[PDB]
């Protein structure tokens, strides 16, 4: 019972907001990431990095504000406030995109903090740490997309910027340049997210529709007691219903809930692997056989070749404003366009 | 189209012609499926984390549940203690019925709005258009991320169905 | 030789067989296009 | 002072009205001044 | 269990299972080293990153010919 | 019977103080003209 | 030679040490004051 | 900069006011 | 029974069979190295280190043999293009053989340790239970690692007793294996300074030895023993997995950005050298020095090494590939044969025009020609009806200097356009696309494939660390929670300190 | 061969549906 | 079409090896004493 | 419960509102003035509507040099006369 143990005592007091040892990492970093995002989207420009307005102060709305990435010329600079670029000047630092690295890094450490929180509370309460384990998928997504992906590319500039419309742009850029929808790792991601949503929906609805009458109310929520020992719905009825409707059904509850962990977590991990590939332009961009056939045969057309034409449009029409450091000047005559449009 | 790449074709042309990404019903749809995925993993992990010990370490914990047993297979008070401490107490569900109702309602309602988003862009009520919305003192256009989106959409528009249009407006 | 006390039987029930085959077959259905390229 | 003196429902109503007011102001801003396209 | 010549030789190196030093022991010292290690990594990172720029240290292919 | 200045109190105000300041700012912004 | 960025590194290092130091000083102090009661 | 005082006069007037009003209970607590 | 995903847990309390399984894994890895080297030797073409080096041919382990000084074949060639060299036993073939033999011996050892698992050495002398003194084992193994690290730096890399390491000039033209002296000043932490790799292994070696002796002689503090569960071998699994994914992220990073240990003659150039036009800048510098010395344009460009020109070409950029575009770079654009020479474009007015180069981001790119101020002067138009800048209208010609087309000039629009098209990729080369049935689509180099594999594996091992760390710290409940868990432990306010029953 | 492969994998999956449904291990109440 | 010639054996082994793994485990499970 | 006063109690208490009917408007007005005085622009280096371009300029002041970026931005600002 020395100072370390007294401190441990205090950190782990059962209060409205639990602190813990992990709280020392988590709360300042989460607070600075959130605060940085709000500061930037409220007051800070992207004129000098992107040639964009991005704050409420400039006239942007909730959908169009962002904390934007730094200029491509900054490369992968940590862009520390006391670093060689800003040199301690807060204003310049904002103008150079310092808030972007500020938010990404404090955010990363805050996520570490939060997952440590999950381990700590699980250990304290006496449960298995499957919540933290599940949270590894958010970590993988954030690290692959905001750290690994730009680190593979020329600079932080091509990371996602922190804003609604900015993220939409990130999506469209990935379609046009990476053909990301074609990527089997993204497809597995989609299957995991849509399948997760499906399981959420179907499990919630099934439980709610195989409830035992445990009260007299027509509103049935009150007919539950957290301390009760009995299942509140019928697994046997649920099992017969889905067996006769869909052909197969869960019969094991433990398996059911593990599966609910497994599907979306695995989905997100796969999507992460794909983005790690896109960091190096290691894309699933083309099917070589498709291209050999289409090059030789001007009547051969599939939805795959149709979509590449769309991609080529996206690249040529978005690049000069989206990539201002490149100083693209694409004369009218070279812009790809179909008839009339 | 009834196919994988055809589905992507549909999505890209949809973005060109409706700016679906900037449509709040599609955004509610994304909250619906991202949220559904989130709560799927969350629920799964909480229940799995509070499974009552019924097995040895050399066997699957799944064998600790038997089909049609009347007893609940996990300790919901323990799971609630955990999650309630993870955030704060009153952010967590102590009522299983309430919780499972949430689990059903969030993705279902979100996806209802996704469907309605497609179904109303069906009559060309489109996503928010903030093209050239910010203007400086002289009148120069100051681009926002919305305008960059607009450039991408333009690439899609001008390239799609490249031999099908004879007149300057794509009106359906 | 004296028998090793650390041996354990292994199991795969039928449902796990079906799930596993589904995963393998669907992964193959997904990845095969890319293997043919 | 003692808790419960002001009816929670009045607090909720007033707070809510304030939220509607400020959000209403922001949507007004969408059509006037900066961001209005005009 | 079976004894062997080599086994007999190595026996002492695997005989102190579970043996600990009382309390916190050399944890403080360990902490110091960890601290130093952190700063070390911070340096090499920042050198590689061009956040820390030192005389005679040109972080480029053009470092030495 | 109850304390006033708690961990909860701090947390709450670290969020709420800047939120009201910021909302004041954004309000002001609604009357900025090019 | 101490370049501007080496100086900046010392400033960052120092600032971090100050933040962590003050943080743990305050935490340990408050823990010392408001002890958990055991029987 | 006069603007920082014109802007952070409300904040410090608020802090001072609430300190004034909560001082006895704060002293009682401490 | 054990579920399929737990079959290997039977090793947790059986040190002998664990060592056997580790021997078998090690056999398999060494056997992979041997097999891989043999396959690469059966497919590697040594005849042209200039335009057909190992990184153009999908060589993955050959550059690692080269990096530490294995550069010769028993058949008489070397990777630097020498002939009539005697490499001794330690040729590529020798290294492969050694690995195969090692694999065999490890296999046999594995059988022995599997059969004779019940050695007394693995038993706690007090309890008779299987037990491994992990803290002391760590001391011993760290001491050994320290010794080996130190000897690798002090003898191998220095050339004191060993070959040294691969070093080159800043443009990867004259690489070779050399002894490298350690660098003890700050430049030692410059990733492009090899002297730093040497100094590293010497100093970290010594530190490993000292720390090793520490960990052999001093027991763990009780509080750390308990906190990290040092009686449980899975804790070592977790922290080892953590150290390993750290190391994997690092080698991915140094492979992608380049360093003294990822030389471009062994792995190919980096994407950043294309981004910054590194090679083009050096080429222009040389040509200008030539002209200023009084050389003609033809002479100046003919003085440019084909190897240097070949670096200034986007087909060697590791950021131009595809996930399922498989094989060597030669399978894409072809086996490079020769530099065609530098293309100079001019309009009818005789102004020099410059083709705008393709950025790595773009699978396809337009053909635009500007003057020295970036003013657009010609292009290849999409829509023709309102073209102003067509090569026909602007009278664009192309003259070549150096290379195979040296002194030649082309004026027919199709030919000029063809060359402009190639100019968006940088310097222009003739390729043999027939030998390999090349399909004309860019593939990545070993720099790219290595970087991808290792960043991915690193990311997955993060999950490994998480999982096994969890298994370690929550061992007591990983079969379920206490069936008699008191509601008061998880209720709010019953205990002052969460999970502490003594704080009621 | 490609087409044969695609259709073959699909066919195996459909057969798998059949066995998973009609030849499942029956759920048994305890 | 000019497909990759290794695609067939790749797909075939990708399916067969793990499938066979599972079938082996399943069958030896069934044959264990009930 | 965890020892803190119920929020229901606090926010429906007279004293709470005596305090916050001062402190909340004070903060709101502070932020308001942070914008209206123009201090926000100067603290964060955000262009006013008349400071995105000089009068006849139409080129974005994009930062193109990492280590002299600060000086670049400063030059850009001087270019607004
Ligand atoms: C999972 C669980 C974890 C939970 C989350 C944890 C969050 C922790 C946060 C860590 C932050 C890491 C910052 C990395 C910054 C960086 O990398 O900064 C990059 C620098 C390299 O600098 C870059 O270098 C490039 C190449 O330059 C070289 O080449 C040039 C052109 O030829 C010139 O010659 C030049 O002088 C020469 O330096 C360009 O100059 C770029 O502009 C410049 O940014 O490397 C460096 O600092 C160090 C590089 C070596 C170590 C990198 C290890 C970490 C990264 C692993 C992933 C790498 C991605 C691989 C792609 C897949
Ligand atoms: C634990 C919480 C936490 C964590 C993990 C971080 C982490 C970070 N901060 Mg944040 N920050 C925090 C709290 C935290 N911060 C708080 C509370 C504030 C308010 C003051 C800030 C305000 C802030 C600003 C303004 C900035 C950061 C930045 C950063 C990043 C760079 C920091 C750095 O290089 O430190 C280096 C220092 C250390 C790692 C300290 C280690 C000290 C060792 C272990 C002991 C030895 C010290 C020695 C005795 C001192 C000798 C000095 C002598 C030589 C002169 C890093 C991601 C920068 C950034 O994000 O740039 C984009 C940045 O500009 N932070
Ligand atoms: C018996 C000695 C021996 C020798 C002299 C070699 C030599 C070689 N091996 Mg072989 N190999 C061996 C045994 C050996 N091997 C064994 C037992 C295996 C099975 C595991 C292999 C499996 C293998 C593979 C798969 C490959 C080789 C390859 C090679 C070649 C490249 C070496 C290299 O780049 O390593 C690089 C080594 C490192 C970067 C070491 C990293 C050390 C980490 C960072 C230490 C971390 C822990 C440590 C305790 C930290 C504390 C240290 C302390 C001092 C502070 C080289 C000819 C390569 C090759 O060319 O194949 C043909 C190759 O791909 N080897
Ligand atoms: C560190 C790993 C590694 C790396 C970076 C390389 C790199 C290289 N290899 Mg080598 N090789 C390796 C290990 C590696 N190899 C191993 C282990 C073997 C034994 C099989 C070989 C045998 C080998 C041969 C025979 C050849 C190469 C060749 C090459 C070159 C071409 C690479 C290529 O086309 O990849 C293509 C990469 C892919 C197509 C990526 C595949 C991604 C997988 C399929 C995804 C799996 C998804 C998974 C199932 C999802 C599960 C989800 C679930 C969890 C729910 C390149 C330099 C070629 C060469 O040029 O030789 C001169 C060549 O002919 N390698
Ligand atoms: C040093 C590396 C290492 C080692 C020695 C172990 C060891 C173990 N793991 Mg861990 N693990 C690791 C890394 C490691 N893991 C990594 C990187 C991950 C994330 C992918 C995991 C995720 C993980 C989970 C989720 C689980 C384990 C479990 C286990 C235990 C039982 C494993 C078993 O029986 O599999 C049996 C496996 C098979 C019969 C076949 C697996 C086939 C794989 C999926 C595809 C083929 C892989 C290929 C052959 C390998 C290529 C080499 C690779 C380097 C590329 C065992 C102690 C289990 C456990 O804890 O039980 C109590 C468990 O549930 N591990
Ligand atoms: C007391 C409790 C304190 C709680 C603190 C909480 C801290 C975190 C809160 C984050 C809020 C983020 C949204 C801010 C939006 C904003 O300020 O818009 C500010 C803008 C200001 O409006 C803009 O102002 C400009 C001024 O130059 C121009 O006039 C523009 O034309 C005009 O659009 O308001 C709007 O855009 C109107 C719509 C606002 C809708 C908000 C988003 C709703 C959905 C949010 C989902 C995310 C989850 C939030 C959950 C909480
Ligand atoms: C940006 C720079 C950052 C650098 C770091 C500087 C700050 C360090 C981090 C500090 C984070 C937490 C500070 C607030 C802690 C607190 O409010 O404790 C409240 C304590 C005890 O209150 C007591 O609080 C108890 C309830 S509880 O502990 O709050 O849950 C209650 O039991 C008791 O009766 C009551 O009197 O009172 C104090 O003395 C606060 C000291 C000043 C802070
Ligand atoms: C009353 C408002 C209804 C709103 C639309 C419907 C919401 C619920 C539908 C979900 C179906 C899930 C599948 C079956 C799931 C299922 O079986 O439900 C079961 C659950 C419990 O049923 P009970 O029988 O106990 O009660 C329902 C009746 O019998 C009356 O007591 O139903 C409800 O909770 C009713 C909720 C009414 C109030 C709901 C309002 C929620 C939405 C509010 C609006 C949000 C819009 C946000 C946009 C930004
Ligand atoms: C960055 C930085 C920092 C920090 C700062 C901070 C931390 C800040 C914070 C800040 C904050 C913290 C802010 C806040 C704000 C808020 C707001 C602005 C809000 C708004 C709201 C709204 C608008 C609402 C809306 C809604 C919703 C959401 C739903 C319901 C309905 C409605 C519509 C109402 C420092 C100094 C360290 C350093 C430098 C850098
Ligand atoms: C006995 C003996 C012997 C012999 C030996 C030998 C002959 C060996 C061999 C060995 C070998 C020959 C080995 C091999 C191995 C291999 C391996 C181990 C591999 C693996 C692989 C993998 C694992 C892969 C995977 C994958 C795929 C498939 C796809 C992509 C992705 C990845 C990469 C993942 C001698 C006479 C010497 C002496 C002594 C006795
Ligand atoms: C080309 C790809 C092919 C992939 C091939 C993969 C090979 C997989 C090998 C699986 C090994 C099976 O391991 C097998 O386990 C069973 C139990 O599970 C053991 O069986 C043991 O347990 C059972 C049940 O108590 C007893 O009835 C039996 O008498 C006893 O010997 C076998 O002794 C062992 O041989
Ligand atoms: C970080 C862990 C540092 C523990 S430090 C530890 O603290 C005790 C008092 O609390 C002292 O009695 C003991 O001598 C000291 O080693
Ligand atoms: C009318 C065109 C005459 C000029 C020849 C084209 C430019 S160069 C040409 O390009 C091919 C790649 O496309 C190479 O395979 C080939 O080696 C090379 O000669
Ligand atoms: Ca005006
Ligand atoms: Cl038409
Ligand atoms: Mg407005």
């Amino acid at each position: 019972r020395g100072w370390f143990d007294i401190l441990d005592d205090w950190l782990k007091r059962d209060r409205f907001v639990f602190v813990g040892w992990s709280g020392i990492l988590l709360f300042p970093c989460a607070y600075l990431a959130l605060g940085g995002w709000l500061t930037g989207t409220t007051f800070v420009t992207s004129w000098y990095t992107h040639g964009l307005a991005s704050s409420y102060l400039e006239g942007c709305n909730f959908l169009t504000v962002a904390v934007s990435t730094p200029a491509n010329s900054m490369g992968h600079s940590l862009l520390l406030l006391w670093g060689p670029e800003a040199q301690g000047d807060f204003t310049r630092w904002c103008q150079l995109g310092g808030l972007w690295t500020f938010i990404a890094l404090h955010g990363a450490f805050g996520l570490i903090g939060f997952m440590l929180r999950q381990f700590e509370i699980a250990r304290l309460v006496g449960v298995r740490p499957y919540n933290a384990i599940a949270f590894s998928a958010p970590i993988a997504v954030f690290v692959s997309v905001f750290l690994i992906y730009p680190l593979g590319q020329s600079s932080w500039f091509f990371a996602p910027s922190f804003g609604v419309a900015a993220i939409f742009r990130f999506l469209l850029f990935f379609q046009g340049f990476h053909n990301w929808t074609l990527n089997p790792f993204h497809m597995m991601g989609v299957a995991g997210v849509l399948g997760g949503a499906l399981l959420c929906a179907i499990h919630g609805a099934t439980v709610e529709n195989t409830l035992f009458q445990d009260g007299e109310g027509a509103s049935t929520f009150r007919a539950f007691n957290p301390t009760q020992a009995e299942e509140t719905y019928s697994m046997v009825t649920a099992n017969r219903f889905w067996s006769q409707i869909f052909g197969i059904a869960f019969s094991n509850k433990r398996w059911l809930h593990f599966f609910m962990l497994f599907v979306p977590v695995t989905g997100l991990w796969m999507s992460a692997i794909g983005v790690v590939g896109l960091a190096l332009n290691l894309r699933s961009y083309d099917f070589i056989s498709q291209e050999i056939r289409a090059a030789e045969d001007p009547e051969f057309e599939t939805f795959y070749t149709k979509n590449l034409l769309l991609n080529e449009g996206i690249r040529a029409w978005m690049a000069p404003q989206d990539q201002p450091h490149e100083n693209f000047v694409f004369p009218e005559e070279v812009l790809p366009r179909g008839n009339a449009l | 189209p009834l196919g994988i790449s055809g589905t992507f074709n549909f999505m890209i042309v949809f973005q060109a012609e409706h700016n679906i990404l900037m449509h709040p019903f599609h955004q509610l749809g994304v909250a619906g499926v991202f949220g559904g995925a989130l709560f799927c993993a969350m629920h799964g992990s909480l229940v799995t984390s509070s499974l009552i010990r019924e097995t040895t370490e050399t066997e699957s914990a799944n064998y600790g549940y038997k089909f049609g047993q009347e007893e609940e297979t996990y300790n919901i008070v323990a799971a609630h203690g955990y999650f309630g401490r993870l955030i704060f107490q009153y952010a967590s569900f102590n009522n299983s019925r309430s919780l499972h109702f949430f689990l059903a309602a969030w993705p279902v309602v979100g996806v209802w709005f996704a469907a309605l988003g497609i179904s109303t862009m069906a009559f060309n009520l489109n996503g928010f258009n903030f093209n050239h919305s910010v203007i400086d003192a002289k009148g120069n256009v100051i681009n926002t991320w919305a305008d960059i989106i607009n450039r991408a959409n333009l690439g899609m528009e001008v390239m799609h169905e490249r031999n099908a249009h004879n007149f300057p407006l794509d009106l359906a | 030789m004296e028998p090793n006390p650390n041996r354990q039987p292994v199991e795969l029930n039928r449902t796990s067989l079906y799930l596993g085959l589904l995963l393998i077959l669907v992964l193959a259905l997904l990845f095969s296009s890319y293997f043919f390229n | 002072s003692e808790g419960g003196r002001i009816p929670l429902w009045i607090v909720a109503t007033v707070a809510g009205m304030g939220v509607i007011v400020i959000v209403g102001l922001f949507f007004y801003g969408a059509y006037a001044g900066l961001g209005s396209s005009l | 269990a079976r004894r062997t010549w080599l086994g007999d030789i190595l026996r002492p190196l695997n005989s102190e299972y579970g043996k600990v030093a009382p309390g916190w022991g050399t944890t403080p010292l360990m902490a110091v080293f960890m601290g130093l290690f952190l700063v070390f990594l911070l340096i090499i990172l920042e050198i590689y990153n061009s956040t820390l720029i030192l005389d005679g240290v040109n972080v480029s292919w053009k470092a030495l010919g | 019977s109850y304390p006033i200045f708690t961990v909860r109190w701090v947390a709450v105000h670290t969020l709420a103080v800047p939120t009201i300041f910021f909302l004041g700012a954004i309000a002001a912004m609604q009357f900025i003209q090019r | 030679t101490i370049t501007p960025s080496l100086k900046g590194f010392f400033i960052g290092l120092l600032s971090g040490a100050v933040v962590l130091g003050l943080t743990f000083a305050v935490l340990i102090a408050i823990s010392q004051i408001d002890k958990v009661q055991r029987s | 900069d006069w603007r920082v005082l014109v802007v952070l006069l409300p904040v410090l007037l608020a802090a001072g006011w609430a300190v004034r009003n909560i001082l006895p209970y704060a002293v009682k607590q401490v | 029974g054990l579920p399929w995903y737990r079959v290997h847990t039977v090793l947790i309390n059986d040190p002998g069979r664990l060592i056997a399984a580790h021997l078998m894994h090690t056999a398999l890895v060494a056997g992979w190295a041997g097999s891989m080297a043999l396959y690469e030797l059966a497919t590697f073409d040594p005849s042209d280190p200039v335009l057909n080096p190992m990184w153009r041919q999908g060589m993955f382990v050959l550059p690692f043999m080269a990096r530490l000084g294995v550069t010769g074949s028993w058949s008489g060639w070397s990777i630097t293009g020498e002939t009539g060299i005697d490499p001794g036993f330690w040729s590529f073939e020798g290294v492969a053989l050694a690995h195969i033999v090692l694999s065999g011996l490890l296999f046999l050892a594995a059988c022995w340790h599997w059969v004779y698992w019940d050695l007394e050495l693995f038993r706690d002398p007090r309890t008779g239970e299987p037990a491994l003194d992990l803290p002391k084992m760590f001391g011993i193994h760290l001491f050994l690692a320290g010794l080996l690290c130190f000897g690798f730096g002090a003898f191998h890399l220095t050339g004191l007793f060993g070959p040294g390491m691969w070093v080159s000039d800043p443009y990867g033209l004259t690489g070779s294996v050399q002894p490298v002296a350690p660098e003890w000043g700050p430049d030692g932490f410059n990733p492009y300074n090899p002297g730093g790799v040497v100094a590293h292994h010497i100093a970290a070696g010594i530190v490993g030895i000292i720390a090793g002796l520490f960990h052999i002689l001093v027991r763990p503090p009780q509080r750390l023993y308990k906190a990290l569960r040092m009686g449980n071998i899975e804790t070592v699994l977790s922290s080892s997995i953590a150290a390993v994914f750290f190391a994997a992220f690092v080698v991915a990073g140094t492979m992608w950005y380049g360093s003294a240990t990822t030389p471009i003659e062994l792995f190919g150039p980096t994407r950043y050298q294309w981004d910054s036009s590194y090679f083009q800048q050096e080429i222009n510098r040389r040509v200008q020095a030539s002209l200023a010395s009084g050389a003609t344009l033809e002479e100046a460009w003919s003085a440019i090494p084909e190897k240097l020109a070949f670096y200034d070409y986007i087909g060697n950029n590791p950021a131009k590939g595809g996930l399922f575009r498989t094989g060597p770079m030669n399978k894409g654009d072809g086996i490079a044969q020769a530099w065609k020479g530098h293309a100079v474009f001019r309009n009818k007015e005789g102004e020099e025009l410059f083709v705008r180069r393709m950025p790595a981001f773009f699978e396809s790119f337009p053909v635009i020609l500007t003057d020295k101020n970036g003013v657009v002067k010609a292009d290849i138009p999409f829509r023709r009806a309102e073209s102003k800048y067509s090569f026909e209208q602007q009278g664009v010609t192309v003259s070549f200097y150096g290379g195979e087309l040296n002194g030649q000039t082309f004026t027919d629009p199709p030919t000029v356009k063809s060359y402009a098209r190639k100019a968006i990729f940088g310097e222009i080369f003739e390729f043999d696309t027939e030998t390999l049935n090349s399909d004309g689509i860019f593939r990545t180099s070993p720099r790219g494939w290595f970087t991808f594999a290792h960043a991915v594996f690193a990311l997955l091992f993060f999950f490994g660390h998480i999982w096994h760390g969890a298994r370690t710290l929550f061992r007591d409940v990983f079969s379920g929670i206490d069936p008699e868990l008191s509601p008061e432990q998880v209720e709010w306010g019953f205990y002052q300190k969460v999970g502490d029953v003594t704080t009621r | 061969m490609e087409t044969i492969t695609y259709v073959f994998i699909f066919a195996c999956i459909i057969a798998l549906f059949f066995f998973a449904i009609f030849f499942r291990e029956p759920p048994r109440i305890t | 079409m000019e497909v990759n010639q290794l695609g067939l054996i790749a797909t075939a082994l990708f399916v067969l090896v793990p499938s066979v793994f599972l079938i082996i485990l399943y069958v030896q499970t069934e044959s264990q004493q009930k | 419960t965890t020892g803190e006063r119920p929020f229901s109690d606090i926010i429906t208490s007279v004293r709470y509102w005596v305090i916050h009917s001062i402190t909340i408007p004070a903060l709101f007005i502070a932020g308001w003035l942070f914008v209206s005085t123009g201090l926000a622009y100067d603290v964060f280096g955000t262009p006013r509507p008349d400071s995105y371009y000089a009068q006849e300029q139409r080129s974005i002041p994009l930062v193109t040099d990492r280590f002299e970026a600060k000086q670049q931005v400063e030059t850009f600002l001087e270019q607004l006369k």
